[PDB]
């Protein structure tokens, strides 16, 4: 009861997928194989974790996931990897044949020969709920199955369970790990035809994780090793209330409430803290006052922006570990006279605080120290729609010359769905000025 | 004068009943509206879609 | 005029419930098992009007649990007395309302409220006299707050003629769970002015204040908020469940306490203030003291238009009239010159860990700041349409919000009137 079903589309989000379900085993005491030896209730029952793991007789704990990308050699990974024996066969669904880079191929031209068998996939898992809350679907933007397949996807997962929760983790583009130049076209067109399909999405940046990876792990040269690492940590920090039981443990609904003024208004902002090499965390503890500043440094946000220069309509913080209530409440005192948090004249200022009691967990080979405390910060902020002012900009420079528009019309798309979904980004940069602007 | 009393009794609460019968009415329309709009949207997406 | 039923919706409702059926069942000698092995006849005389026999000379509550998710009350049912309540009055859906309430009025609450209406008609059915209803909700979730006022008016609808009494846990940003507690407050105000006879303010403003500036905790739990409530609840139902003459059922204590419909919502009080021994003249000092209201309204800013005071333990009954005369003569002012003899004082000769105490209740013009407060906070949202679309995605229109608003902006103004009057 309270399933949640992950949908992990293209190469992005199914690798991000392979880290969370790796971290979840940890956190949970699930092995390689399935096997949870504290779990004494054989093949089935409603703890926390069977939100997100269901059990078959034989005492295998089986990710509520589906994984599917139009070509196989990300998932022929996880057939053949650690986790092989995590996921039946069902779950990991491949194509021949990728997007190449364009969203008309993920949504159109390849997308629909899979789309009917991935529906039916997903159908599986939740015909086993006994109470499915919704979706969380980890994609790409810039990628064409993570930008196209995953547009398709959402359209139909609205047809066929109306208004589930569909809750989006995107992988926002940055040039120093990017592999097109129609990244920003990708954007704009699966933004466009998501938007009125997601109740919620949390934008990860790749420039953002990756400097955080050079600046606070001494990485040289981050790959998507070292990115994914990081994103499974602000990933389950998010879903952690939906995992575990606790009496201080508020559920991520009841943080949606609070994150979602408007529809369209649903892009919070997350903040991690610490992010430590095991070198620098030896003999340093970090308390929960200094956890809590953090993360109102810039340098720790998933996506690069300015806060200082927005306004706030929501502060969440999610604690996990060794931290209680007085630490936190003396922490929020001590930062509300030093900062610039400044709320519109229409929200409450009051930080809504959770407490999950289990500590972090870190990946053997992994670049974190293991901490005692940890925290993220959900913001809803006006300062987010930078990030859409980025991507707009560099979408009109191309635009403007229709560089490379050639490639979508051969696939059947039309300059009108450009243009549209151009004038619905204008229209989101225009509701975020609105929202921030003070009440007559 | 009893009886009188007794039908004024009885109009108060007939008033009461009426009352509470159009707030029952409205909670019949609420929920029908909510099941309109998600048919209308599912309709929608589907049509768009198509 | 005998039978009682209780209800507690939601989360707030059943926890709250849940500490008031532990601290009366103690007062009354019933242990976990619903036997009864305590001292005095007096525990025993009007026990039928909150709890009824079973088989082997067993007390049972007089208690329906509701809930629209099942966690709060599977920890009742592990709680201390948690085996006491009859099993089939547990009545609990699995979707939860999401501090919504138009899910809990409209959507989720209108699926579940015939079922719980089965169970208050079974109660209601083998009750010699039912007086009436009492229901623990808190005003700020989905539950407690939607389901709970559509409770009300289907209670309503089949038992017009019965009393209908509330204690509404009323919301505070200090103590808060969601932004939208103001939107949902201000929805279920609107059915409480229509639809109860009494109302019990239980501000969270003031028991968070109570617990940091009397008690000295630096953080306030829910648990510490809870140990004022249920005190408090156990002091303002002595009347009702122990022998005596004053305000001894609900009836009589709306007739002296409720001058016209609509201003029934009372500021309760309590002293002394606990987490050795205490006089008569410190007992009405301190429950009367703006810092022991469990609403955190100034009464100095209003007026009394009726008080009833209950003293627990033994003491003078003589230093008792003269001290309750004493604060009425000396303080003439704030109690409404036009309804004479407005405070009743009750004495109870059975103490709650104390050896004694004092309960207040008043009608006090100045609970318009507790409604003013919550209007604010609703005003400032709604004229930017913000966190709507949760209400409207079940199916409400904003004109719904508009006539809620108003409402309690007319109850402010009718508090106003009485006061300058
Ligand atoms: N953080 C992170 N970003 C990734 C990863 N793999 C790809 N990306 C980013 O995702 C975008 C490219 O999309 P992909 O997911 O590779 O493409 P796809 O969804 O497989 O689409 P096609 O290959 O065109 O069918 C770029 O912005 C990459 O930097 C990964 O494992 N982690
Ligand atoms: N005093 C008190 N207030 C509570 C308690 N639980 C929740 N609240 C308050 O009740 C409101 C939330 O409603 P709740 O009862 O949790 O939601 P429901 O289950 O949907 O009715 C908020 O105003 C909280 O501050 C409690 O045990 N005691
Ligand atoms: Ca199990
Ligand atoms: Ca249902
Ligand atoms: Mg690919
Ligand atoms: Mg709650």
């Amino acid at each position: 009861m309270r399933e949640c079903i992950s949908i992990h589309v293209g190469q992005a989000g199914v690798q991000i997928g392979n880290a969370c379900w790796e971290l979840y085993c940890l956190e949970h005491g699930i092995q390689p194989d399935g096997q949870m030896p504290s779990d004494k209730t054989i093949g089935g029952g409603d703890d926390s974790f069977n939100t997100f793991f269901s059990e078959t007789g034989a005492g295998k704990h089986v990710p509520r996931a589906v994984f599917v990308d139009l070509e196989p050699t990300v998932i022929d990974e996880v057939r053949t990897g650690t986790y092989r024996q995590l996921f039946h066969p069902e779950q990991l669904i491949t194509g021949k044949e990728d997007a190449a880079n364009n969203y008309a191929r993920g949504h159109y031209t390849i997308g629909k020969e899979i789309i009917d068998l991935v529906l039916d996939r997903i159908r599986k898992l939740a015909d086993q709920c006994t109470g499915l809350q919704g979706f969380l679907v980890f994609h790409s933007f810039g990628g064409g199955t993570g930008s196209g397949f995953t547009s398709l996807l959402m359209e139909r997962l609205s047809v066929d369970y109306g208004k589930k929760s569909k809750l989006e983790f995107s992988i926002y583009p940055a040039p120093q790990v990017s592999t097109a130049v129609v990244e920003p076209y990708n954007s704009i067109l699966t933004t466009h035809t998501t938007l009125e399909h997601s109740d919620c999405a949390f934008m990860v940046d790749n420039e953002a994780i990756y400097d955080i990876c050079r600046r606070n792990l001494d990485i040289e040269r981050p790959t998507y090793t070292n990115l994914n690492r990081l994103i499974s940590q602000i990933v389950s920090s998010i879903t952690a209330s939906l995992r575990f039981d606790g009496a201080l443990n508020v559920d991520l609904t009841e943080f949606q409430t609070n994150l979602v003024p408007y529809p369209r208004i649903h892009f919070p902002l997350a903040t991690y803290a610490p992010v430590i090499s095991a070198e620098k965390a030896y003999h340093e503890q970090l308390s929960v006052a200094e956890i809590t500043n953090a993360c109102f440094e810039p340098a720790n946000q998933m996506v690069k922006c300015d806060p200082r220069h927005g306004k706030y309509m929501a502060c969440c913080l999610l604690y996990r570990g060794d931290v209680v209530p007085k630490d936190v409440n003396a922490a929020i005192a001590t930062i509300k006279t030093k900062r610039s948090i400044q709320f519109v004249d229409w929200c409450p200022t009051g930080f809504k605080v959770g407490i999950n009691y289990q500590p972090p967990t870190v990946v053997p080979g992994g670049d974190l120290a293991k901490v005692q405390r940890a925290v993220c910060m959900l913001s809803n902020t006006t300062a987010i729609a930078e990030a859409w002012a980025r991507l707009d900009h560099k979408f009109d420079l191309m635009y403007a010359k229709r560089a490379f528009v050639h490639w979508y019309v051969g696939e059947g798309m039309e300059e009108g769905e450009f243009s549209e979904a151009r004038e619905d980004m204008a229209a989101l940069e225009k509701d975020y000025e609105e929202v921030g602007v003070d009440s007559v | 004068k009893l009886e009188a009393a007794e039908e004024r009794r009885k109009y108060q609460e007939a008033e009461l009943l009426k009352h509470l019968a159009e707030k029952r009415e409205h909670e019949r329309e609420v929920i029908q509206k909510a099941i309109e709009e998600n048919n209308n949207f599912i309709k929608m997406a589907k049509e768009k879609l198509a | 005029m005998r039978e009682i039923v209780h209800i507690q919706a939601g989360q707030c409702g059943n926890q709250i419930g849940a500490k008031f059926w532990e601290v009366i069942s103690d007062e009354h000698g019933i242990d976990p098992t619903g036997s009864y092995h305590g001292d005095s006849d007096l525990q025993l005389e009007r026990i039928n009007v909150y709890y009824n026999e079973a088989a082997g000379n067993k007390y049972v509550p007089r208690a329906i649990l509701v809930d629209l998710e099942p966690g709060t009350m599977d920890s009742v049912r592990s709680g201390p007395f948690g085996q006491i309540f009859r099993p089939d009055n547990f009545v609990f859906g699995q979707s939860g309302a999401g501090n919504n309430w138009a899910k809990g009025h409209y959507t989720e609450g209108a699926e579940l409220v015939d079922s719980v209406l089965d169970v208050v008609r079974k109660e209601s059915e083998s009750c010699d006299c039912l007086q009436g209803f009492q229901l623990t909700h808190s005003l700020g979730g989905g539950t407690g707050s939607g389901m709970g006022t559509l409770l009300i008016s289907k209670i309503r609808e089949e038992y017009p003629d019965r009393i209908m009494n509330t204690f509404s846990v009323v919301p505070s940003p200090k103590v808060s769970d969601t932004v939208v507690e103001p939107y949902n407050a201000t929805l279920s105000v609107h059915q409480l002015v229509e639809n109860t006879d009494e109302t019990y303010c239980i501000d969270n403003e003031a028991l968070y204040d109570i617990c940091f500036r009397t008690l000295k905790l630096t953080t306030p739990t829910y648990g510490d908020l809870n140990h004022l409530v249920s005190a408090t609840m156990s002091g303002v139902t002595t009347c009702l469940r122990f022998p005596g003459q004053l305000n001894a059922d609900l009836r009589k204590l709306a007739v002296n306490m409720v001058p016209f419909p609509r201003l029934h919502f009372f500021m309760p009080g309590f002293a002394p203030l606990t987490s050795r021994a205490l006089t008569v003249p410190e007992l009405t000092q301190q429950m009367f003291d703006a810092k022991n209201m469990m609403a955190a309204c100034d009464p100095r800013h209003g007026r009394y238009l009726t008080v009833a005071a209950v003293f627990r333990g033994r003491m003078s009954m003589k230093e008792v009239d003269e001290q309750m005369l004493n604060v009425q003569n000396k303080n003439s002012s704030y109690f409404v010159e036009w309804i004479p003899n407005n405070v009743k004082t009750a004495v109870c000769d059975i103490p709650p860990g104390l050896k004694m105490s004092a309960t207040f209740i008043g009608n006090s013009t100045a609970i318009q700041e507790l409604f003013k407060r919550i209007s604010e906070q609703f005003t400032a949202m709604f004229r930017r349409k913000a966190f709507l679309h949760w209400y409207t995605g079940e199916g409400m229109d904003e004109m719904e919000f508009t006539e809620a608003e108003s409402n309690m902006n007319d109850l402010v103004s009718e508090y106003q009137q009485y006061q300058d009057a």
